[PDB]
């Protein structure tokens, strides 16, 4: 009868669908590797999908996945054990070296663009007609790290132009130079901006950007990476 | 055994209990202390369910079913074969879930991400504990809890619902269903938006969030935005589960008559109770 | 107080965004609506502009016509009295023709003709809105995923009010327009067919409904958890994987041993949700057309 045909067909459609979905989710990170960089023996039960090409939009190129994979960067870690499956110790300073929760990826060293081709993120000062509309305005507030020591002062907000959203605080140090802190990692309060991830002495270590009115995807990854890493790696200096 | 970008994240640290003792992976899987806890509770429970399966005399999983103590036991223990196995499996289940969440917390700390995933999972655990622990305790017996079997737990859903007429009339249940449906709405829209930007018309180039905002504004006059929709999905989800727990925590406890009749508070309000016409006059 | 990104701490406003122009006929976009500071703690503050071409005016008009048709009947049932109208809001109901009238349009106005009118207006509102769904995507050069997904919702709705009534040979099979009556219809549908818990399509539907809450909780949580790395900028994460996408994948891999890509997830999402009503629609459509009693059917499978 119809209903048991429909149900049986459906479990077949459903297994085909899980197959499609699982292979589609193999377009990044595959083929699997041994801890040493080498293709692993056991690739799992699903084959790689036939590749596909995204056309990027501002003469920015193509992406074709799956494709050859690589960190395009040195990984300062080493084995701590004699077989598969254990942690890999930082061979240096893990914050400086961009590993563990301080990791960053070798994203493209241009800025993300809006639909019109302009830089997506600008310091508010260069963003025409953009002003704070609600909430404590943090500009001018001292910035305090997890040691409860003051690390600098907020000197602008970097805003996403097409989505009208705060993305970073630009913070000035004793130095005179500035750093970006991710908006999602600061707490804005009446008389200060509080940063739990970092202690005051780790502010100078925040990756710097090359031009003062642009950030590249590569630069965002290093900054977000480094301050996220502080949660684990700043923990001895954290009151 | 590793995704091509995985090695750099696989560092020591993050753990909540045990320093570096269980700090390692098996294949793709992290292992908490809470990985070990999760295995112990899960395994014990599965054994105890396989055992419950033989004392009830079946091996097919559409029939296997483990019942709570009958009402007569109140909140007391009960022998293994007559609902104690259930009691212990329930302790194991709680053990395995709470463990799983806490393992999730460990993974979070190692990866330097926020706690949102385990926090969210905690709502599901609370829904479960509302059915098997909080509601029973407030009602005086394990026997009100639902049993562990594929088709038998549905039986319990019917019997519990129909003890109050059409359960539709539970107003907290109405709100809960609202959030489930809305959630699925948002989930369909969210997936289709992102995908329709990433896979445009053909030969055409990837669209942008600006396009996604533009499409939504064109269509309904408003777009919540790429941050918003993720806040939203999270909130609709969790809200659905919250109101699910609410609609059941209040059932058999503060309200125990037919849910349809609760609505009479509205109709019998002074200023219109006795006016004639309409359905209730 | 580590911050969670659930509400924004600082809102930022610039000139109203009029959006991308692609092949969209700009003559048909309203002007920008106001800016809600309320909404903007959670999402975007900007209301409008909306696009309103010909199909859009059709849709919105029959939509209202649907609504006022139900509404005069409701005031009628209140015998024109506002206090009775508010009192009995959820009890009023616009019912379809009785079985006597089969599929005919002969049924008197006051006894199901109004139902058919309301339904007619609802039919054109929904389908025209569907077309609007495709056309707004075409004008922007986007894939048709929204229209495809929405079609899946339309399937349940079509099956319930139009396709199943027709195959059963009468409109009395269709769902009434009312807050409580549609719940009664639903309960009664299940009772009359031997309990929808026995219908394996009903059970699948539940799994996807629950699954949608699972997934969206996972996904929204995951995105928020990696929003400290720009995670919500999913389109650029698709084009050029960042640490956000990586730490996300890797959370699910260490947790449950397999994972998604940033684009991949959205494929899981679109399907999880779409299968709720796909599955659902089949289950209803089969009910009483092929299976009178799910319990019974379940006892033989065939
Ligand atoms: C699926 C099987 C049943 C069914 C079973 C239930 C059950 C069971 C419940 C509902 C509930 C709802 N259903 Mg119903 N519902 C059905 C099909 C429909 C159809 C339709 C096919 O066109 C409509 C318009 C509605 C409309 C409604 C709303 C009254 C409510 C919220 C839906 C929602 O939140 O998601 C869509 C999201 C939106 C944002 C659009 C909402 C628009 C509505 C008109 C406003 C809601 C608030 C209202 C004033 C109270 N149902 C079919 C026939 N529906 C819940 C409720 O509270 O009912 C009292 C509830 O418990
Ligand atoms: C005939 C029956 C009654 C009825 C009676 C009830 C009753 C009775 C109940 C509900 C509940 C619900 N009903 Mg009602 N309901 C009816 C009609 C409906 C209709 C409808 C279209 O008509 C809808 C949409 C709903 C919807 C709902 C939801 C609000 C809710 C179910 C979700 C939930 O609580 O999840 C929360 C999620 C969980 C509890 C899952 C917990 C998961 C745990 C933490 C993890 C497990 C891990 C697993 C073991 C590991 C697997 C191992 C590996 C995968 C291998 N009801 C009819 C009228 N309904 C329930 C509720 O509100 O619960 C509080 C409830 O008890
Ligand atoms: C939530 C309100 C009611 C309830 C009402 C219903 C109703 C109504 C239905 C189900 C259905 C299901 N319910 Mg139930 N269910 C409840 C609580 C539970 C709990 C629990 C630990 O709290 C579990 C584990 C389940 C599990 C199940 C599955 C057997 C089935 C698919 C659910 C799903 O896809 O979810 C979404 C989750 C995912 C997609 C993740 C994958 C989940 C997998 C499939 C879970 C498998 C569990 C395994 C069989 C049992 C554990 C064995 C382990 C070895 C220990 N329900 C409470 C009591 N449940 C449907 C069914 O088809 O029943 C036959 C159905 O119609
Ligand atoms: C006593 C009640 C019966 C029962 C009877 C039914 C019946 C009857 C049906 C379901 C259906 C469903 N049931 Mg059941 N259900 C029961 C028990 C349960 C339980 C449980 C006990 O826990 C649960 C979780 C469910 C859950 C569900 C859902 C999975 C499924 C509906 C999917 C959906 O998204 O609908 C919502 C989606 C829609 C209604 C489509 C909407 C699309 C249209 C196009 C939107 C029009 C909008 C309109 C223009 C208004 C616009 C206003 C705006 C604000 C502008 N049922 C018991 C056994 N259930 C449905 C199903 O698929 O079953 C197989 C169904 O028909
Ligand atoms: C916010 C609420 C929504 C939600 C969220 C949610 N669920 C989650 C998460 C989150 C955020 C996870 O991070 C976690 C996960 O890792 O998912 C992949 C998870 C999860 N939710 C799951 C299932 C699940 N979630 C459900 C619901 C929901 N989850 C809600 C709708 C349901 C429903 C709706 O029915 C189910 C069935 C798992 C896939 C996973 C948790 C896996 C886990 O905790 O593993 C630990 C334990 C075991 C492997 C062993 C089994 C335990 C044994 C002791 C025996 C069995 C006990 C008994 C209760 C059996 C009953 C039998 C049934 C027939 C009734
Ligand atoms: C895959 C399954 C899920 C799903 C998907 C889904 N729904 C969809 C879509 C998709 C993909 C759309 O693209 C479409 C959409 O545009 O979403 C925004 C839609 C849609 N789903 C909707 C509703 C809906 N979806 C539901 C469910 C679901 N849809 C499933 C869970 C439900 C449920 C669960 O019951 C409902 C009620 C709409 C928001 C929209 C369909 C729009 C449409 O067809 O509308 C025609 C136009 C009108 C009817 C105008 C009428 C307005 C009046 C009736 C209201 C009056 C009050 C108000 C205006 C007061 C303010 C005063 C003013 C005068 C100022
Ligand atoms: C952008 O971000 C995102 C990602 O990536 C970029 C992601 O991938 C994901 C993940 C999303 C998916 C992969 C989509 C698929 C998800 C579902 C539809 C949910 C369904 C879940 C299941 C069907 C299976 C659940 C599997 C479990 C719980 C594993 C159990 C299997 C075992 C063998 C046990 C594991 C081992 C134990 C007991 C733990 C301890 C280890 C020892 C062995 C000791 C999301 C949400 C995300 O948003
Ligand atoms: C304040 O008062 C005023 C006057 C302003 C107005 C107030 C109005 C109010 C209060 C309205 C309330 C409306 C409500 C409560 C509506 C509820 C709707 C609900 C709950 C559910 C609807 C389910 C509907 C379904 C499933 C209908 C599907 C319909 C179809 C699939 C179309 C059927 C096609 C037909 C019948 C034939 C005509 C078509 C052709 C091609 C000939
Ligand atoms: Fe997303």
């Amino acid at each position: 009868d119809l209903a048991s045909l429909a149900i049986y067909s459906f479990w077949i459609f459903l297994a085909g669908l899980i197959y499609y979905l699982q292979t589609e989710n193999m377009r990044e990170g595959y083929p699997l590797e041994n801890e040493d960089g080498t293709p692993a023996a056991n690739q799992g039960p699903f084959p790689l999908p036939k590749p596909k090409t995204f056309i990027l939009p501002h003469g920015r190129g193509t992406l074709t996945v799956p494709g050859p994979e690589s960190e395009d960067r040195p990984i300062a870690l080493a084995r701590t054990a004699v077989s598969e499956g254990f942690p890999h110790a930082p061979t240096g300073d893990p914050m400086k070296d961009g590993v563990g929760p301080a990791s960053w990826v070798a994203r493209r060293d241009l800025p993300e663009l809006d639909g019109h081709g302009h830089n997506k993120i600008k310091p508010m000062k260069a963003a025409a007609g953009f002003h704070v509309s609600a909430g404590k305005n943090p500009i001018g507030l001292p910035v305090r790290g997890c040691d409860l020591e003051i690390a600098g002062k907020v000197v602008d907000i970097w805003v996403d132009i097409p989505e009208q959203m705060a993305r970073f605080l630009e913070v000035e140090l004793k130095d005179g130079s500035t750093r970006l802190l991710p908006m999602q990692m600061v707490k804005v309060q009446s008389n200060r901006v509080h940063v739990n991830a970092l202690s005051s002495d780790l502010f100078a270590g925040i990756p710097t950007i090359k031009s003062p009115t642009e950030v590249t995807l590569l630069e965002e990854d290093k900054i977000c990476g480094y301050v996220a890493g502080g949660l684990m790696y700043a923990a001895p200096k954290r009151k | 055994a590793l995704l091509s970008f995985e090695r750099k994240y696989r560092v020591p640290g993050g753990t909540l209990v045990g320093g570096n003792l269980f700090d390692f992976w098996v294949g793709p899987f992290y292992v908490g202390f809470f990985g070990v806890a999760t295995f112990f509770f899960a395994a014990l429970g599965i054994i105890l369910i396989a055992w419950s399966a033989v004392l009830q005399g079946t091996w097919n999983p559409q029939l296997i079913s483990v019942y709570p103590p009958a009402l007569e036991y109140g909140l007391g223990g009960a022998p293994l074969a007559k609902g104690g196995l259930w009691q212990i499996i329930t302790i194991c289940a709680t053990g395995a879930f709470v463990s799983w969440a806490l393992r999730e917390v460990e993974i979070c700390r190692k990866l330097g991400i926020g706690y949102h995933i385990p926090f969210a999972f905690a709502f599901a655990i609370l829904a479960y504990l509302t059915l098997v622990l909080f509601r029973p305790v407030m009602m005086g017996a394990w026997g009100y809890a639902f049993p562990y079997g594929i088709w038998t737990h549905l039986d319990w859903v019917s019997n519990t619902g129909y003890t109050y007429g059409n359960f539709h009339y539970n107003p907290a249940h109405m709100i809960a269903i609202s959030f489930f449906f809305t959630n699925a709405l948002a989930l369909a829209l969210h997936g289709a938006l992102v995908l329709s930007a990433a896979n445009p018309e053909k030969g055409k180039e990837m669209r942008t969030p600006d396009h996604e905002d533009t499409f939504f504004r064109d269509l309904v006059g408003y777009s919540i935005g790429t941050l918003g929709i993720h806040r939203l999905g999270l909130l609709l989800s969790l809200s659905a589960v919250f109101f699910s727990a609410l609609c059941m925590i209040i059932t058999g406890t503060i309200w125990f008559d037919q849910w349809v009749d609760w609505w009479q508070w509205w109709v019998k309000l002074p200023w219109w109770a006795n006016i004639p016409g309409g359905i209730n006059g | 107080a580590e911050y969670q990104n659930i509400f924004s701490q600082v809102q930022v406003r610039g000139p109203a965004d009029l959006g991308m122009t692609e092949d969209v006929n700009l003559a048909n976009r309203s002007g920008v609506g106001p800016f809600s500071t309320l909404l903007g703690w959670f999402g975007n503050a900007q209301l409008g502009p909306i696009y309103l071409g010909s199909l859009g005016v059709l849709s919105l008009f029959s939509g209202l016509m649907w609504f006022f048709t139900i509404g005069i009947w409701f005031w009628y049932q209140a015998g024109w009295n506002p206090a009775v109208f508010l009192r009995d809001l959820f009890f009023f109901s616009l019912e379809p023709p009785a079985p006597e009238y089969g599929l005919s349009f002969a049924a008197p106005l006051k006894e199901g003709g109004l139902w058919l009118i309301a339904s007619f207006f609802m039919f054109v509102a929904v389908w025209s809105w569907w077309g609007r769904t495709y056309l707004r995507a075409q004008a922007l050069g986007m894939g048709k995923h929204t229209a495809w997904a929405f079609l899946s919702a339309i399937w349940l709705w079509m099956v319930l009010g139009f396709i199943r009534p027709i195959l059963m040979g009468s409109w009395s099979e269709a769902v009434p327009y009312g807050i409580f009556s549609h719940l009664d219809w639903t309960n009664n549908f299940s009772l009359v067919h031997g309990n929808l818990f026995y219908n394996p399509f009903h059970g699948l539907s539940i799994a996807f409904l629950y699954g949608s809450a699972l997934l969206f909780a996972m996904h929204g949580a995951t995105i928020l958890a990696v929003s400290r790395f720009g995670g919500e900028r999913e389109l650029e994460q698709i084009a050029d994987r960042g640490t956000a996408a990586e730490r996300a994948a890797l959370f699910w891999r260490w947790t449950m041993g397999f994972n998604a890509t940033m684009e991949g997830q959205h494929r899981w999402a679109i399907w999880m949700a779409v299968l709720v009503t796909l599955t659902g629609g089949i289950g209803i459509l089969l009910s009483g057309t092929v299976v009178d009693n799910w319990y019974v059917w379940g006892q033989n499978h065939g």
